[PDB]
């Protein structure tokens, strides 16, 4: 009911029916959920 | 554990064993035999009570184990009662050497020198048992202390070599919500400390803190059973619930707070009445 | 307790210095990093019924961009601030000609005084802060992200870039604990910068309303 | 970039969800071109450094040359670019891949 | 108890409950009380004997029926309230037989433990080898079968 | 409260055909037991138990003002669903309510007030044991409480 | 602790103080009657309430067939080997696992706890 | 389609033979359950003799229930692992569990070794009767 109209607009922002900006980029990265997948950051864990 | 005592709400009822309203007309000669020995010690040079003293007496016994468990001694309890009641009550307490901890209470001398001299003690006795606070923060019924065996509750730091080390620290979780008071408490991490109450977070930290807290609460329930949901779905819901700057309930209480056209309001509920207003 | 009371008053001063520094006022680095011993040693006596008076604890700071611009931080000794005490402070601002004033409160603020601040709000900006609130800097909480108050020049560019109206931005209540921390009024825009696990970093803009 | 990751992930969890799987893409490249790990490689390290720099510009999430767009573009692809730079670094391209 | 077992003044469906701790004896005669027949055990022995079984075997052409077991005081009905004061043996061959003295004061015995099941659960074969929800599902399916 | 927590916890009764509940001791006064000892004798059967005696102190104080059976009956009648036009009719209505509507299973005869006082005292006695923790609270799910 | 009833109307006697003599007096209400108090304690409540369960235990429980019986705890009063043991299982204790024993010998309702 | 037609040759079934275990495995399970019951009896004796010290954050009753539950929980795991190790490569219960098609380790152990503790609202079976779960037990019987 609340989230029905939230949509990715053609400026790549996420807005509702009122046209208010919910997110500047969908998911904060502008990517769809299907293509992404789990990966590892190699430079995070290891020591100096 | 010392920090836990300063947080958990402890009242006189928890640390007190039994209470008796003895008549005790003459303070010099006490009705209770054993009580007489140490009472005389406090009555060689009476102060502020020589002029008069209420005939009635209130004797309260304090459990030893509870007092030691809460790190409470005979002193601050007397000070707290005197501070709370000012000069209304005169408190005399025995020494910790005695197997029984005692605290004799009598009404002020000035009043002795209107409601009732006897019933008033019962009102005080009931009032002091529950309403009076010895040490802790109200609204926090119980506090648990444990070492986390999971990384999320563990403290992770970056060592000199640059590796991630998870330290084993003591973390306290409470059964009540007083975030502002607990956060200000000394020796309490004012950064990592948080609450599972979204309203408490909203009124203490803000809407953006709610947005982050709502993420963590929504993530915790979803990931409790090991399930995974993409973040972008978590973020979108938490963003719509905080887009307008105040807690937007998904019920009709918070949904109706949203501003939309007449037809949309009809879809939710109360269709007929809305159209008349439009 | 008298002994811990000096520690308590020190925390509010530390928060105020952090609060003032965040607002853009000039606060010395050593002043921000004032240890409890330094606060006690700088004065050196028993706090209660001693040297610290909430009038004495009042501090004056000046905006970095405009040295003439300054803000007053007033600590009242009375548990509840009265109309006369507020009236004393406003006259003090007139003597120094300081538009913005920050008022701390020990336990509560007189309901009559609440309307008084609104009445004088245009000529003088007065804000009341409970002592409990300032004991901790919420801005340093992990949940609270970094908040930056956008200048009108920045806000105009923001709307121009995204072709947005002010009503189309996310909103933040002027009573928000962070919003009160930065003393931002309606019509202001807050730039929130927070880490993102999908993008690394993410900038959010909230209109003050 | 390493310091930024530490702020983004204080807990030190390296698992992350990102668009392109670079390890499998490198593995696909090794098989498609019959790369021999034993023999010396003909890929100049600078071509790896230059190649990733050119690639980063093509992966546009927020388009625009103004500072507001550039900052948003840098933020939107920040995590991926850190992953891309560390995965396609010259050292790894010459040592293991 | 003696009168009920002899069916002299107290009918079979009358339940007498003594709460020893509370010093109360509750006698219930009203309707709506759910009860079941249980074999009476005295001195760690069944009052039901081979002679009772032999008479029941010739149920017809003998006029001996279930009512004679109740009249004989060998079996009696126990309601839920009385069952709280009853020390019940699941079987005679195992529970009240001489063994490690878990209990030596059995007052009643089950005729058969399988009578706890109802009509639809009583057609399930080996219901004690199935997961319990599957016995519940069959009780539903058994009422939708064809025949 | 100041005096609210001094007396303690008081017991009230919700009799049928009365809009609002009444203090328990008032019902005993209406039934014909005026003195406190006579009322407490129907509630506390062992006067040597100080714990039980304290539990009824707040109830006695609440109904201290009403000290006569007719006064108590008028109080019960005053709160009746159909208040009497005059005081005399109020007493008659209250008498009828207690005579038939209150604990009818105990009796409906004009001389059953003593039996109703004992059972009502037993209801209070049972309540005190639950409050004192001496007896466990009744289980609704327990199937011997069902019909 | 002692509860006193009036000797005239059999009503409750409540504590009262006479300033003339400064001695506790249990004075009847609505009865203009007074009595000489002797206990000197008008009110006492035990929050811990370490009330002995043996006093509450009823010797008749030895006749319960559902209670376990042990021959390893002979009765001290009479030496009867058999005894019936159980737990208090009463609220306000918060820890009810200790066993109370009651002698099974008729006419000897001795109760003890180990 | 490819493997549905190879399964026509290989075939897959499940029967009584897959639910059985070796006599040695049955003996091991019986020993574990017999010892686990004795362990719970000892915990009961400690509580009965007031020799059980409550752990922090828990009352005596919670301490006893925690100690009893872990003993019985450990027994189920010990017998469950033992039953799984007895399974052969040919066992069809294991084949469906190993492939992940259906069932789990707990299902195998319940079928072969022990169904385990039954809980209502997260706790052992309540004393619905007066201090008894059923009329077939003695009052205050906390055994498994
Ligand atoms: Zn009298
Ligand atoms: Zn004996």
């Amino acid at each position: 009911k609340s989230m029905e109209s939230v949509m990715v607009k053609y400026d790549a922002t996420v807005r509702n029916s009122i046209n208010q900006v919910v997110q500047l980029r969908y998911g904060e990265d502008g990517l769809a959920g299907e293509s992404v997948e789990f990966q590892n950051l190699a430079t995070l864990k290891p020591s100096n | 554990k010392d920090i836990l005592c300063r947080l958990e709400h402890t009242t006189l009822r928890k640390v007190t064993a039994n209470t008796a309203i003895y008549y005790d007309p003459n303070p010099q000669s006490t009705v209770v035999a054993e009580d007489q020995e140490w009472v005389n010690v406090y009555y060689e040079m009476p102060d502020f009570d020589v002029a008069r003293i209420s005939p009635w007496l209130l004797r309260v016994e304090l459990d030893r184990k509870h007092m030691t468990d809460r790190k409470l001694t005979m002193e601050q309890i007397a000070e707290k009662i005197n501070a709370g009641f000012g000069d209304d009550l005169n408190c005399i307490f025995n020494d910790d050497n005695a197997e029984k901890l005692v605290l004799r209470i009598r009404i002020m001398n000035s009043d002795e020198n209107k409601m009732d001299d006897d019933v008033f003690l019962r009102c005080i006795e009931s009032n002091m048992l529950t309403d009076m606070t010895l040490q802790g923060i109200e609204q926090i019924s119980k506090v648990y202390m444990h070492l986390p065996q999971t990384d999320n509750k563990k403290k992770i730091i970056i060592t000199e070599d640059g590796e991630f080390k998870a330290l084993q620290e003591w973390i306290l979780e409470t059964d009540g919500v007083s975030l502002m008071r607990v956060l200000s408490e000394k020796d309490v991490d004012p950064v990592r400390t948080t609450s599972n109450d979204i309203v408490e977070i909203f009124t203490v930290l803000g809407i953006e803190a709610v947005r982050k807290a709502l993420e963590r609460e929504l993530y915790h329930v979803i990931s409790f059973d090991g399930s995974y949901v993409n973040y972008r779905h978590l973020a979108l819901l938490c963003d719509t619930m905080t887009c307008r700057g105040h807690l937007m309930a998904i019920t009709r209480h918070g949904v109706n707070r949203q501003d939309t056209g007449p037809l949309m309001k009809c879809s939710f509920e109360e269709t007929v009445d809305v159209l008349m207003e439009a | 307790d008298d002994e811990e009371e000096t520690y308590r008053l020190w925390k509010i001063r530390k928060t105020i210095m952090q609060l003032c520094h965040d607002r853009g006022y000039l606060v010395t680095q050593d002043e921000l990093d004032q240890t409890l011993e330094e606060f006690k040693a700088q004065f050196g006596d028993k706090p209660s019924e001693g040297r610290p008076r909430r009038t004495d604890l009042t501090v004056l700071v000046a905006h970095n961009d405009d040295p003439t611009d300054q803000m007053f931080v007033f600590f009242p000794e009375e548990p509840k601030v009265g109309i006369k005490t507020i009236k004393v402070y406003c006259q003090r601002m007139q003597e120094e000609n300081i538009t913005r004033a920050l008022i701390v409160v020990q336990q509560g603020m007189t309901p009559s005084a609440k309307q008084s601040l609104v009445d004088m709000a245009p000529k003088y900006i007065l804000e009341q802060f409970l002592q409990q609130e300032l004991l901790i800097n919420i801005t340093e909480h992990e949940l609270v992200p970094e908040h930056v108050v956008m200048t009108k020049e920045e806000v105009t560019e923001l709307l121009a870039r995204y072709k947005l109206r002010e009503n189309q931005l996310p909103r933040i209540q002027a009573g928000d604990p962070v919003a009160r921390y930065f003393g931002i009024k309606r019509g202001q825009v807050v730039k929130i910068i927070r880490p993102s696990e999908t993008a690394g970093r993410y900038i959010t803009y909230r209109l003050v309303q | 970039d390493r310091e930024v990751l530490r702020v983004i992930f204080p807990t030190g969890d390296s698992k992350v969800v990102l668009p392109c799987n670079l390890l499998r893409m490198i593995w696909n490249a090794q098989k498609i071109f019959h790369i021999n790990p034993r023999l010396p490689s003909d890929l100049h390290p600078i071509k790896v450094v230059e190649g990733v720099k050119e690639l980063s510009k093509k992966l546009v999430i927020v388009n625009g040359d103004d500072p507001l767009s550039r900052q948003a573009q840098e933020n939107a692809t920040l995590l991926f670019n850190i992953h891309l730079r560390s995965t396609l670094c010259s050292r790894r391209m010459a040592e293991e891949f | 108890r003696k009168l009920r077992r002899q069916m002299d003044i107290i009918v079979s469906e009358v339940s007498m409950i003594r709460d020893i701790r509370e010093r109360e004896i509750r006698i219930y005669t009203d309707a709506g009380r759910i009860c079941r027949p249980l074999l009476i055990v005295e001195k760690q022995k069944l009052l039901l004997k081979k002679r009772h079984i032999d008479q029941l075997k010739e149920r017809e052409y003998n006029n001996y029926s279930w009512q004679d077991l109740v009249a004989s005081g060998v079996v009696e009905y126990i309601d839920t309230l009385e069952e709280e004061t009853v020390m019940l043996a699941m079987t005679p061959d195992d529970l009240q037989e001489k063994e490690v003295a878990y209990c030596s004061t059995y007052t009643h015995c089950e005729i058969h433990p399988s009578m706890i099941l109802g009509v639809c659960a009583s057609i399930i074969p080996f219901p004690d080898h199935n997961q319990s929800p599957r016995n519940t599902y069959q009780s539903a399916m058994g009422k939708q079968a064809m025949g | 409260g100041a005096k609210k927590s001094a007396i303690g916890q008081r017991i009230v009764a919700t009799l049928p055909y009365i809009k609002q509940e009444v203090p328990i001791i008032i019902v005993f006064r209406a039934l014909g037991f005026v003195s406190d000892r006579d009322i407490l004798e129907h509630i506390i059967y062992d006067f040597e138990d100080p714990e039980m005696m304290e539990m009824v102190k707040p109830s006695l104080d609440e109904a201290f003002v009403i000290q006569e059976q007719n006064v108590a009956l008028n109080f019960i009648g005053s709160r009746g669903a159909k208040p009497g036009v005059t005081k005399e009719k109020r007493i008659k209505y209250a008498k009828e309510v207690l005579q038939k509507e209150m604990l009818p299973h105990v009796g409906v005869s004009d001389f059953c007030e003593t039996k109703k006082a004992y059972f009502l005292g037993y209801m209070v006695h049972r309540l005190l044991l639950a409050a004192l923790g001496r007896r466990e609270l009744d289980d609704r799910d327990h199937y011997g409480n069902k019909r | 602790v002692g509860i006193r009833f009036c000797q005239e109307c059999n009503n409750m006697l409540y504590p009262k103080e006479d300033k003339e003599n400064r001695i506790l007096l249990y004075a009847c209400r609505n009865c203009d009657y007074q009595q000489e108090a002797d206990n000197s304690c008008i009110y006492v409540n035990k929050i811990t309430h370490e009330v002995d369960e043996l006093t509450q235990i009823i010797a008749d429980v030895s006749q319960d067939p559902t209670l376990p019986r042990t021959e390893d705890h002979p009765c001290q009063k009479c030496g009867h080997k058999e005894a019936v043991f159980f737990q208090s299982h009463s609220a306000r204790a918060e820890d009810a696992m200790r066993l109370y024993y009651v002698c099974t010998a008729p006419h000897c309702g001795h109760r003890w706890t180990e | 389609t490819v493997i549905n037609n190879w399964l026509l040759i290989e075939g897959h079934t499940i029967g009584i033979g897959d639910s059985i275990a070796d006599s040695k495995t049955y003996q091991d399970i019986q020993n574990t359950i017999k010892k686990a019951k004795q362990d719970v009896i000892e915990v009961i004796e400690k509580a009965h003799n007031n020799e059980l010290e409550p752990t922090p954050g828990n009352t005596l009753r919670q301490t006893f229930e925690n100690q009893v539950n872990r003993i019985l929980n450990d027994a189920r795991d010990k017998t469950g692992s033992s039953a799984q190790k007895s399974l052969s490569e040919y066992n069809n219960f294991k084949s469906m569990v190993v492939s992940g098609a259906k069932g789990s380790k707990i299902n195998i152990s319940q079928v072969i070794a022990v169904v385990g503790q039954q809980n209502v609202e997260g706790k052992r079976i309540p004393f619905g009767f007066k201090h008894r779960t059923l009329p077939h037990f003695i009052k205050d019987d906390y055994g498994p």
